[PDB]
């Protein structure tokens, strides 16, 4: 419910819910008003902390200013960021390939301080970057999505190492700042607490010590129990604070002559001057909270301090020692223990806020730097903050991480849940993050801190296995960037309704309850042992009096993709994770039908994801069609949207938008408009239901194989709408211009039958491999022609054309129509790059059916290509003559441990049969815990079983046992879910029954026509003159060592010379095999290979003499 | 690579014939065998 | 201290030392000789003139 026009999807719940999902791009969208300083974000946190509410962009000017001189004599200063109104609206942008930006607008003050005077002026920063209703940018027309990065938060971490020789433990720290210098206090083999600083291991805590001051007698009386502290005090060898700097100068700055003011001045500029080491906000907090300095002082002063350095020591000898608990004087008692990086109490989420405030932040330092710089060079009382300030070194820092940063992705989008799913997206690598090379499997795991923060289940499969998460559905970001998540809490076993929000740290405190807790229904528990996880990740019972903390709802650990997945807990976890990677992969149909068994994931997600028009103001339907719709509002205005009809997605894929409502419906504001790319009546479809059989057919399904009828085929039920588009700029030249025209060089009348007067096809005009799209011709120059040339010209009359032919030719492999042509010009005033006269763009659709090699998957990860497509007449059928669609093998379900699509296609056929238990007396015991109105349901109705509190067993063997019949008196699946199927080819009834059902599948984008290539004689490389790679170019196979390996071992000598010489590299003798093959003759002996020649040349060039000597 | 190569090698002929002090044309050739050593294998010694 | 041969030793050691950074030995080089006065500079620029003057007339 909740959703105003939801389909009545009846559901297998057994367990109400407290707490409903969140917005699920609250991830992005709050995150960016925060950084904006809209004034949602600030009510948001006026009720959450309104003690200050500052935007990110407030936070870099106030830290920014005021800016002084080397004299102090003069001051700039910034104040008062606001923006302005979007330059263009969201599709002229997409569409003219604008940025989706808006201007910045702050108020710079210059004060002078000798004399006294100020100058207040409006600036304009740059155009700013805005993110749109779905939570994405767009650049250069396309749009793209910042995905939100996990690094280890700055502050104190303590470990501790067994030397495995000696067999004792050594205990260190690490302070790791943000924009600082390193520094570790460890545990040696003996007893010499060592400092090392920047990478310099020497010089015990003893010298630290009174170089910040401290005498032997404080030191001591600090540091009483210290054992090892007062052997390194004993052994200092080194006595007096000016020693002590002096050491420290010698080591940290070699090469230096050391001064006695210098050095004074040199620790503090180290790690006490915000300038050069400011640990960030949540770096303090963090180390306020290991140690416990302040607990109610408000945070501020970013740098480190003395203090902190000595608790930090202190903390280090008495974990040593081994004491459980220590109170720092002056400050709260902390118990003591090692610190894990792989814990999410430490892995602070750095989201598209932070990630943009970062570049802004080391782009205005640029700009401080070149005002500083000539702030004073140029004369005093003549300048003003417009010529002090300059604003192209932000935008260029805004720009530069827009584009070229890894961090900022493509936007894939095959479907809106693999939009959303792109969105909420935590990835561990980029800049100043963990990369591949260096990722151990330690951090590759699952750590016991991730349950309802990151789903254990969906992750690349791939290399990144690991590094890349998402967010669980229920998480939320902590201000700081840590991951919160909901819990009920439980006083003295009364279960409340108050959600209260906890990090890793609050839940490794407290004792959290299980989901699925047996409640009375009034808020205690049936029985007082109870499934409990303790700080350790520990899985125990404990009485029911101890539990404080309950989980909100079941599936709280899984994110919205694996969410989607029905029967989710009975399948295993690697074929899950397929399933869940895989149905992000989901091409976009022409029908999209919803499916019949699934979760209470589908509706949301398809609602929340952006992709279906939603009415914003409730009212009645005034006019609908196929291109706006006009809702008539209660109180006179009206309002239109305009539909996206055909539009071409960033992977080539359909994204139409048909309206789901008639001209005389009333809808509230919140219902479902109209469907998207891959949606149903509002919800979520991926595919189709098709009939499914679980046998063995004459090996056509083997190993993985699939096998369609031909149903599918012929009533398009999986056929796909691509979309690919076609690029050509006619630019400026040095011998002319090119211009675009009909009068296309050496080229035939025939040709030119389906361009129009100006040189473009014409739209609808279908287009076929080598066809010409748009004729382009550019000045040839002059160039010297053969004497045949020559003889032929002047025997057929024709001229010397002395422009040369370069049109925009479809590729290899490519048809289908031509929907829609977009041509820029110069003359009509449009922006263009320089040297850029005309640019067109031509939009060619193929219609793609189903084939051979097509891959075809279900939702729990069971793949397979289409083996072949069987007719209609030749497939298995049932008793009454349906034949099934799809022909899956039964041996590859027990082996990958995936029985949730047995399970998924028994519920599916129930719901498409429709059932009735009969409580003619009682109800019966199988369907006890039931909820009502599911004793009986209509045929084709669907059902809603969620992720961890679905149907059970029991209940699906019920529910098969009453299967009302289709049209005449027949049931046709038994109690066991098998059926009679009659053999269509040969046409004797199978000898044993045949799993039947209807599985939900979808059609990958994995498609035949984007993979098959093939090459004789194509392109060749610049430097080696190999050929090239990928289907992008024609480029050839790569021949690899392994297949070198191979070739060897098979004793095989004059194919591998074959393969290596007069096929890659030879450059004589790739023509002469060519002209061999052409006029019949045998094939000439190779040559040596380019490439070893091109070695040789190297070899000579690095001075090494190397001759190549016949005899 | 090779055009520091020229550049610097350019640079040491003109400071030699104009006549330099001995810590510039000493830092010069410095700067040369630098070069070279960054052309001949960049990363092997000190900042690629 | 400021004396007793502890801060003239780790001077002296401090600069015989490597400096592998090619800047940093080219400032270290450069930051030996103490600057000079507007009177010096006459001074110097008299011998200079004196010297060519000699030069060319040996020519």
């Amino acid at each position: 419910n909740s959703v105003p026009g939801a389909p009545n999807r009846v559901s297998f719940a057994k367990l109400r819910e407290p707490l409903e999902v969140p917005g699920l791009l609250d991830v992005q969208t709050d995150s960016f008003e925060w950084l904006i300083g809209s004034p949602r974000w600030r009510e948001s946190a006026a009720e959450r902390g309104d003690v200050n509410p500052v935007g990110g962009l407030e936070e870099v000017l106030y830290e920014l200013s005021p800016i002084e001189d080397f004299s102090g004599s003069m001051s700039l200063s910034f104040s008062d960021p606001r923006f302005d109104d979007v330059k263009a609206p969201v599709d002229e942008c997409k569409d003219k390939d604008m940025t989706y930006a808006a201007p910045l607008f702050v108020t710079a003050e210059f004060i002078n301080n000798n004399t006294g005077e100020i100058k207040s002026q409006t600036v304009f920063m740059g155009d700013f970057p805005m993110m749109t209703e779905k939570g994405t940018f767009i650049i250069n027309g396309t749009e793209r999505v910042v995905v939100s990065q996990l690094v280890r938060s700055p502050g104190v971490y303590f470990d501790e190492t067994i030397d495995k020789s000696t067999d004792k433990t050594l205990h260190s720290v690490k302070v790791i700042p943000s924009r600082g210098a390193w520094l570790e206090f460890d545990v040696d083999k003996r007893d010499t607490v060592g400092v090392r600083i920047d990478r310099k291991r020497r010089q015990p805590v003893t010298v630290l010590l009174k170089a910040l001051g401290w005498t032997s007698e404080q030191i001591v009386e600090r540091f009483g129990f210290s054992e090892i502290m007062r052997s390194t005090l004993e052994k200092d060898n080194t006595v007096g604070t000016d020693e002590a700097l002096l050491d420290i100068y010698r080591k940290l700055r070699p090469g230096e002559p050391p001064t006695k003011e210098s050095a004074q001045t040199l620790l503090e500029n180290l790690f006490f001057k915000e300038k050069r080491y400011d640990l960030a906000r949540v770096g303090r907090y963090k180390v306020n909270k290991k140690l416990g300095l302040h607990v109610g002082e408000p945070i501020t002063s970013s740098t480190l301090t003395e203090e902190d350095v000595v608790a930090t020591i202190e903390y280090l000898v008495r974990l040593h020692e081994g004491q459980t608990t220590m109170t720092v004087p002056g400050g709260v008692e902390v118990p003591v223990e090692t610190d894990d990086i792989d814990h999410f109490g430490n892995r602070r989420l750095r989201t598209v806020g932070e990630l943009i405030q970062n570049q802004i932040r080391v782009g205005m330092s640029r700009m401080e730097r070149v005002v500083r710089e000539r702030m004073t060079t140029q004369d005093v009382e003549a300048i003003t903050p417009q010529t002090l300030i300059n604003i192209r070194p932000v935008v260029a820092a805004i720009k530069e991480f827009f584009g070229t940063s890894q961090l900022s992705q493509f936007m894939d989008q095959n479907n809106p849940l693999s939009g959303l799913t792109h969105k909420r997206r935590l990835s561990a690598l980029g800049p100043g993050g963990l990369s591949r090379e260096r990722a151990g499997l330690e951090v590759r795991d699952v750590h016991p801190s991730h349950y309802g923060r990151m789903c254990p289940i969906e992750t690349p499969e791939g290399p990144n296995i690991g590094l890349i998460g998402s967010l669980s559905v229920y998480a939320r970001v902590n201000p700081f960037g840590f991951i919160e998540t909901p819990y009920r809490k439980v006083v003295d076993g009364v279960v409340s309704d108050e959600i209260v929000y906890l990090t890793a740290d609050e839940e490794d405190r407290h004792v959290v309850a299980q989901a699925n807790s047996p409640i009375d229904a009034d808020g205690r528990f049936v029985e007082p042992r109870v499934l409990v996880r303790r700080k350790a990740g520990e899985v125990e019972y404990v009485p029911s009096s101890e539990v404080d903390y309950m989980d909100v709802s079941p599936r709280q650990m899984v994110s919205v993709a694996t969410a989607m997945i029905p029967f989710l807990e009975h399948d295993d976890a690697n074929r899950a994770l397929m399933g869940a990677n895989m149905q992000r992969q989901a091409v976009p149909l022409v029908r999209s039908e919803a499916p019949l068994v699934g979760t209470g994931m589908e509706l949301r997600a398809a609602i929340d994801a952006g992709d279906v028009v939603v009415a914003e103001e409730s009212g009645v339907i005034e006019e609908v069609s196929a291109d706006y719709i006009t809702v008539m509002h209660d109180n006179g205005t009206r309002r239109t949207y305009r539909m996206r009809k055909f539009a071409r997605s960033n992977h080539g894929t359909c994204a139409n938008q048909c309206p789901i409502v008639d001209a005389g419906d009333r809808v509230e504001a919140g219902q479902v408009i109209a469907d998207g790319p891959c949606t149903d009546d509002g919800e979520m479809a991926l595919g189709k239901n098709l009939l499914v059989a679980i046998m063995p057919w004459e090996g056509h399904n083997y190993e993985d194989a699939i096998i369609l009828s031909n149903r599918l085929v012929e009533e398009d039920v999986l056929t796909s709408i691509h979309i690919e588009e076609h690029e050509i700029d006619a630019r400026d030249t040095k011998l002319g211009a090119e211009e675009i025209t009909r009068d296309i060089p050496n080229i035939s009348d025939e040709v030119l039958a389906d361009l129009d007067e100006r040189g473009i096809v014409r739209i609808g005009a279908e287009v076929r491999d080598g066809d010409i799209l748009v004729g382009k011709v550019t000045p040839k120059g002059e160039t010297e022609l053969t004497p045949e040339e020559r003889l032929l010209r002047a025997i057929f009359g024709e001229k010397a054309r002395e422009v040369r032919d370069t049109s925009l030719k479809v590729p290899h492999g490519e048809s289908g129509k031509v929907i829609g042509i977009r041509v820029f010009s110069r003359e009509d005033e449009d922006e263009l790059p320089a040297g850029v006269n005309e640019l067109v763009r031509v939009y060619v659709a193929q219609k793609r059916k189903i084939s051979d090699g097509d891959k075809l998957a279900g939702r729990h990860g069971n793949k397979g290509v289409i083996g072949k497509i069987l007719p209609v007449e030749d497939m298995p059928f049932l008793a009454d003559g349906t034949p099934v669609d799809i022909i899956l093998n039964t041996h590859g379900v027990p082996r990958r441990m995936n029985i949730g699509q047995i399970l998924e296609t028994h519920l599916g056929w129930c719901a498409h049969s429709g059932w009735k238990v009969d409580a003619a007396k009682g109800v019966p015991d199988w369907a006890a815990r039931l909820p009502d109105e599911l004793l009986e349901a209509q045929p084709n109705a669907i059902v809603s079983t969620p992720v961890f509190d679905g149907a059970q067993e029991a209940e699906l063997q019920g529910l098969l046992s009453c299967t009302l019949p289709n049209r005449d008196g027949d049931v046709l699946v038994d109690a066991d879910g098998k059926a009679m199927l009659f053999d269509g080819r040969s046409g004797e009834p199978f000898p044993y029954p045949v799993t039947v059902g209807y599985m939900y599948i979808m059609k990958l984008h994995h498609l035949v026509d984007d993979k098959i290539h093939a090459r004789s004689t194509g392109p060749y490389s610049m430097i080696t003159q190999q050929p090239l790679g990928g289907k992008a170019q024609f480029g050839g196979q790569r021949f690899g060592e392994m297949e070198c390996w191979a070739m060897q071992a098979y004793g095989a000598a004059y194919t591998l010379q074959e393969l290596l010489t007069i096929k890659s590299d030879d450059t004589v003798g790739r023509v002469k095999v060519y002209e061999a093959i052409v006029k019949g003759e045998n094939i000439p002996e190779p040559g040596i290979p380019e490439s070893f020649k091109v070695l040789l040349k190297e070899l000579q060039s690095l001075c090494l003499n190397v001759e190549v000597l016949s005899s | 690579l090779y055009r520091r190569v020229i550049n610097r090698n350019n640079r040491l002929k003109r400071l030699i014939d104009l006549g330099a002090p001995e810590i510039i044309v000493n830092n010069e050739k410095r700067m040369l065998q630098e070069s070279v050593d960054a052309l001949f294998d960049n990363g092997r010694r000190g900042r690629p | 201290e400021d004396e007793s041969e502890a801060l003239r030793q780790a001077r002296k050691d401090a600069e015989l030392t490597a400096s592998a950074d090619s800047v940093r030995a080219y400032l270290k080089q450069i930051g030996k000789v103490a600057l000079l006065n507007a009177e010096e500079e006459v001074e110097l620029a008299k011998r200079i003139e004196a010297g060519l003057y000699a030069t060319q007339l040996m020519t």
